[PDB]
C-alpha cells in the first residue's frame, strides 16, 4: 500500500538507542579522562 | 501492493544507508577528535618493547619495589609497575598530581588486566611485553587497580593501588 | 524409515543438532550460578554437591563458554548451513564427507571434553597463553574446528554442481548466503589454524617451551571476531528466508540479503584489532583503521534491521495490519517458530549499540573486559542466536523426524522462549550497569563480597535473572526431552518442504545480483583486505618473537 511507517518507527527506536548509548558513554569517557 | 511496496522499500532503504553512513562518519570524526587531544595518552605505545619475563623482577627497573617510580622530565614521571599472579608491585604505587605519569607495565607469568578505577587506564599486560601508557589524574585521593583478565583461580582477588598525591 | 534413504541428509542433520543441544544443555547449567555470582550470591558450594567433579568457578565458566559458544554454535552452523542449501537445491550433500565431519566433530568433542571435565584445561574458551592446558584439549579444539573445513568443501561441492546443471543462472538465495558464509568462515579459520599448528599444539605436546602471548592473541582474533558472525549468519539465513514465511509475508528483497551476506564476507575478517585495543605492541594508526572497518561492518546488520523490519510489517499488514503499531500485533504470537527470533531481534537492539560503543576505539577503555561486554554478547548470541535455534525446532524438528508437535509443547516453548528473552533483558541491564561501574568479567566476585559495594541495585537483577533463567532451562530440558522421547511419528510432514519464504524481486535486481554472484572474484577482495589489515603488523611481529614459558593457575 505505502510507507514503511512501522519499519521506520523501528529503525528510529534503534537510532535513539545508539545515540543514548554512544553519546552517554562518550560522556563517561571524558569524565574519567 | 507487493510491487508498489518493493520500490518504496528499496527507496527508504537507500536513504537509511546514506544517513547511517554519515552518522558513522560523524562517529569517526569524534573518535579522531579524541585521538588528537590529551585523553589520547591512554592508547598503549605502538612500538614493541620486548622483555624476558623469566628475568624481569630480578634484573632491570622492575627488580626493585623502591625503584618503581623515576622522574624523567620536568613534570613527567615514569612508573615501573609489575603485574603478577594475584597482585601488583609497588603496592601502593605513589604518584603526584598535575603530573604526567608514564606507566610501564609487564608481567612475569601470564596475561593480566590493569584497570584503574575512575580513569581510562585499561590495558592488558602481556608476559614478555611492556605496556606503555600516559595519564594525568586531575583528581586527588585513593586509585585502586583491578585485574580484568583471567589470570588464575585468585583472579577475582587480584587488586592493586595507585597512591596519587594532592 | 524411507526418509533417510532418499534424504539421509535428514539423518546427518539430526545428529549434528542433538549433539550440540546436549552440549548447550550441559553448558547452560553453569549459567544460573554465574548469574548468581554476579548478584553477589555464592551458589557454587551447592553446585559442587550437585556436580562433584566440578572444581572451580573458572572450570564452570570454561565449560559454560566452550560448550555453548564453540560446540553448540559450530554444530548448529554446520547443520543450518548445510541442510538448508541441500534442501533449496534438492541435492544430496556428499554423504561420505558429511559423516566424516560429524565423526570428527563427535571425536573432537570427546577428546577435548576429557581434560575440561577433569580440570586439566581451566583456561576458558579463549585459552590465552601462557595459561597452559593439557595437550588433549588443544588437539580436541583443532579436530573439532577442522570438521568445518570438510563442511566448507561439502557446500562448495553442492554449489559447483548446481552451477553445472544451470550454467549461467544466478546462485539461488540461500546457497549464495551459505556460500559466502562458508568462504568467509574459511578465510577466518586460518587465524586459529596457524595459532594451533604453529604454537598451541607443539607447545602443549612438549616440542617447544615458549609461546609469545601477543602474536598468539592476535592470530586468535583474526579468527576471533569473524567467528561471531559464523554463529550469527545461520540465524540471519533463517531470519531472512524462513521468518517472513513464519510471519505470513514475503522477504521484501533478494538483493539486500545477498548484499548483507556479501559485505560480511568482505569485512568479517579484517577487524579483529577491535578486541586488542588494550594490547601493547600494535601501532595506534592500525587500531584506528580496524576501528573504522569495524564501524563499517555494523552496516550489514543495519540493512538487515531495515530489510527484516519491513518483511514483518508487510507480513503484518497482510495479517490485517493496522497503522503504525497494529501490524506488530497482527503477527502470529502463538507461534514458537515466529515468536522466538523476533524477541531476540528486540534484544539485538540494545545489543547493537553495545557493539558500536565497543567499536569506537577509545571508548573501549571505558568498557573493555567489564561486565558490560558480557552484556553486549548475551544480547547477540545467547539472545538472538539461541532463541532462533530453539523456536526453529518447531518446524525443523518435525521436518527431519516426522514427530508432530502438540499444542502443549508449542505453548511450553512460548513459556521457555518468553522467560529466556526476559531473563537476558534483566541480565543485560545488570551486566552493562556493572560494566559502567567497573565490575570486571571472568570473575568469581561472590567470594569477595565487600569488594564491590557500589553495585547494589544491578546485583539484584542478576540474582533475579538467575532465578528467572534457571526456571526456563529446566523447562527447556523437559520441553525438548518430551519432544525427542515421544514415539508419536508422522511420516508425511517429514517429507514436507521447509517453510521457505517468497522473494519479492524487481527490475534493478538482476544487474546487481549478478555482480554479487561474481563470487570467485569477491573472495579475492576479502582475502586482499586481510593482508592489508593484518599483514603489516603480523610481519612486524613475526620478526620479533619473544616466547614465554607455560603456566598453570588452577
Ligand atoms: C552472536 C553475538 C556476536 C555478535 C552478533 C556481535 C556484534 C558486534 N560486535 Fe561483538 N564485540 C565488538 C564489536 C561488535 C560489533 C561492531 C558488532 C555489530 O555486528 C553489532 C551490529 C548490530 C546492529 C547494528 C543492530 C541491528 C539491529 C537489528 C538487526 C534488530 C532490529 C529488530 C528487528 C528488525 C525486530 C523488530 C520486531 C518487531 C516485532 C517490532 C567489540 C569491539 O569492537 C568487542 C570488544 C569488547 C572487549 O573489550 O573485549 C566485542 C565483544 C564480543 C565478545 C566478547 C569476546 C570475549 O569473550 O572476549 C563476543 C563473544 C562477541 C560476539 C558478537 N558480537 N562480541
Ligand atoms: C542459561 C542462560 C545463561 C546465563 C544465565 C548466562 C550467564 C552468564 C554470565 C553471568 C556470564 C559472565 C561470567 C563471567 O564472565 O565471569 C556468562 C559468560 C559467558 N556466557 Fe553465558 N549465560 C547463559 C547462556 C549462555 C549461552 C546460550 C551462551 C552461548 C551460546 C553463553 C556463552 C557465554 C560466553 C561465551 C561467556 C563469556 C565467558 C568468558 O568471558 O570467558 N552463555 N554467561
Ligand atoms: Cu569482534
Ligand atoms: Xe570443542
Ligand atoms: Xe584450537
Ligand atoms: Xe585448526
Ligand atoms: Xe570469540
Amino acid at each position: 500500500e505505502e510507507k514503511p511507517k512501522g519499519a521506520l518507527a523501528v529503525i528510529l527506536v534503534l537510532t535513539l538507542t545508539i545515540l543514548v548509548f554512544w553519546l552517554g558513554v562518550y560522556a563517561v569517557f571524558f569524565a574519567r579522562g | 501492493d507487493e510491487h508498489k511496496a518493493h520500490k518504496a522499500i528499496l527507496a527508504y532503504e537507500k536513504g537509511w544507508l546514506a544517513f547511517s553512513l554519515a552518522m558513522l562518519f560523524v562517529f569517526i570524526a569524534l573518535i579522531a577528535y579524541t585521538l588528537a587531544t590529551h585523553t589520547a595518552g591512554v592508547i598503549p605505545a605502538g612500538k614493541l618493547e620486548r622483555v624476558d619475563p623469566t628475568t624481569v623482577r630480578q634484573e632491570g627497573p622492575w627488580a626493585d619495589p623502591a625503584q618503581a617510580v623515576v622522574q624523567t622530565g620536568p613534570n613527567q614521571y615514569t612508573v615501573y609497575v609489575l603485574a603478577f599472579a594475584f597482585g601488583y608491585q609497588p603496592n601502593p604505587i605513589e604518584v603526584p598530581q598535575g603530573a604526567e605519569i608514564v606507566f610501564k607495565i609487564t608481567s612475569p607469568d601470564v596475561i593480566h588486566g590493569f584497570h584503574v578505577e575512575g580513569t581510562n587506564i585499561n590495558v592488558e599486560v602481556l608476559p614478555g611485553e611492556v605496556s606503555t601508557v600516559r595519564y594525568t589524574f586531575k583528581r586527588p585521593g585513593e586509585y585502586r587497580i583491578i585485574c580484568n583478565q583471567y589470570c588464575g583461580l585468585g583472579h577475582q582477588n587480584m587488586f592493586g593501588t595507585i597512591v596519587v598525591k594532592e | 524409515s524411507r526418509v533417510y534413504e532418499a534424504y539421509p541428509e535428514k539423518k546427518a542433520t539430526l545428529y549434528f543438532l542433538v549433539l550440540g543441544f546436549l552440549a548447550l544443555i550441559v553448558g547452560s547449567l553453569f549459567g544460573p550460578f554465574q548469574a548468581l555470582n554476579y548478584g553477589n550470591v555464592d551458589a557454587y558450594p551447592l553446585l559442587k554437591r550437585l556436580l562433584p567433579f566440578v572444581q572451580s568457578y573458572y572450570q564452570g565458566l570454561t565449560l559454560h563458554g566452550v560448550l555453548n559458544a564453540i560446540v553448540f554454535t559450530q554444530l548448529f552452523a554446520q547443520a543450518i548451513m548445510v541442510y538448508l542449501p541441500a534442501r533449496e537445491l534438492n541435492m544430496r550433500p556428499n554423504m561420505g564427507l558429511m559423516w566424516l565431519s560429524w565423526w570428527m566433530a563427535f571425536i573432537g568433542l570427546v577428546v577435548a571434553a576429557l581434560p575440561l571435565l577433569a580440570n586439566e584445561a581451566t583456561v576458558l574458551y579463549t585459552f590465552y597463553p601462557p595459561l597452559k592446558g593439557h595437550w588433549a584439549f588443544y588437539l580436541g579444539a583443532s579436530v573439532f574446528v577442522l570438521s568445518t573445513w570438510v563442511s566448507i568443501y561439502i557446500v562448495l561441492d553442492l554449489w559447483r554442481r548446481w552451477k553445472a546443471a544451470n550454467p549461467g543462472k544466478v546462485t539461488p538465495l540461500v546457497t549464495y548466503m551459505a556460500v559466502v558464509f562458508w568462504l568467509m568462515w574459511f578465510l577466518a579459520s586460518l587465524g586459529l589454524v596457524l595459532e594451533a599448528v604453529l604454537f598451541l599444539l607443539p607447545w602443549s605436546f612438549g616440542l617447544v617451551e615458549g609461546v609469545d602471548p601477543l602474536v598468539a592473541r592476535t592470530l586468535f582474533w583474526w579468527t576471533g571476531h569473524p567467528i561471531v558472525y559464523f554463529w550469527l549468519l545461520p540465524a540471519y539465513a533463517i531470519i531472512y528466508t524462513i521468518l517472513p514465511k513464519q510471519a505470513g509475508g514475503k522477504l521484501v528483497s533478494d538483493p539486500m540479503a545477498r548484499l548483507a551476506f556479501l559485505l560480511f564476507l568482505l569485512l568479517s575478517t579484517p577487524v579483529g584489532f577491535h578486541h586488542q585495543f588494550a594490547d601493547p605492541g600494535i601501532d595506534p594508526t592500525w587500531k584506528m583503521i580496524h576501528s573504522v572497518l569495524t564501524l563499517f561492518v555494523a552496516v550489514p546488520s543495519l540493512m538487515t534491521a531495515f530489510t527484516v523490519a519491513a518483511s514483518l510489517e508487510f507480513a503484518g499488514r497482510l495479517r490485517g495490519g493496522r497503522g503504525l503499531f497494529g501490524w506488530i500485533r497482527a503477527l502470529p504470537w502463538d507461534n514458537p517458530a515466529f515468536v522466538a527470533p523476533v524477541l531476540g531481534l528486540l534484544g539485538f537492539i540494545p545489543g547493537g549499540a553495545g557493539g558500536i560503543v565497543n567499536a569506537s576505539f577509545t571508548l573501549d577503555y571505558v568498557v573493555h573486559n567489564t561486565a558490560w561486554v558480557p552484556g553486549h554478547f548475551h544480547l547477540q548470541v545467547a539472545s538472538l542466536v539461541t532463541l532462533t535455534a530453539m523456536g526453529s525446532l518447531y518446524w525443523l524438528l518435525p521436518n527431519l523426524t516426522g514427530k508432530p508437535i502438540s499444542d502443549a509443547q508449542r505453548r511450553l516453548g512460548l513459556a521457555v522462549v518468553w522467560l529466556w528473552f526476559l531473563g537476558m533483558m534483566i541480565m543485560a541491564v545488570g551486566l552493562h550497569w556493572a560494566g559502567l561501574l567497573n565490575v570486571p568479567r571472568r570473575a568469581y566476585i561472590a567470594q569477595v563480597p565487600d569488594a564491590y559495594p557500589h553495585a547494589a541495585v544491578p546485583m539484584v537483577f542478576n540474582v533475579l535473572a538467575g532465578i528467572v533463567l534457571l526456571v526456563a532451562l529446566l523447562l527447556f530440558i523437559y520441553g525438548l526431552f518430551s519432544v525427542l522421547l515421544s514415539r508419536e511419528r508422522k511420516p508425511e510432514l517429514a517429507e514436507a518442504p521447509l517453510p521457505f519464504a517468497e522473494v519479492i524481486s524487481g527490475p534493478e535486481d538482476r544487474r546487481l545480483v549478478l555482480a554479487m554472484d561474481r563470487i570467485g572474484f569477491w573472495f579475492a577482495v576479502a582475502a586482499i583486505l586481510v593482508v592489508l589489515a593484518y599483514g603489516p603488523t603480523l610481519v612486524q611481529l613475526f620478526g620479533h618473537l619473544n616466547p614465554v614459558p607455560g603456566w598453570r593457575l588452577w
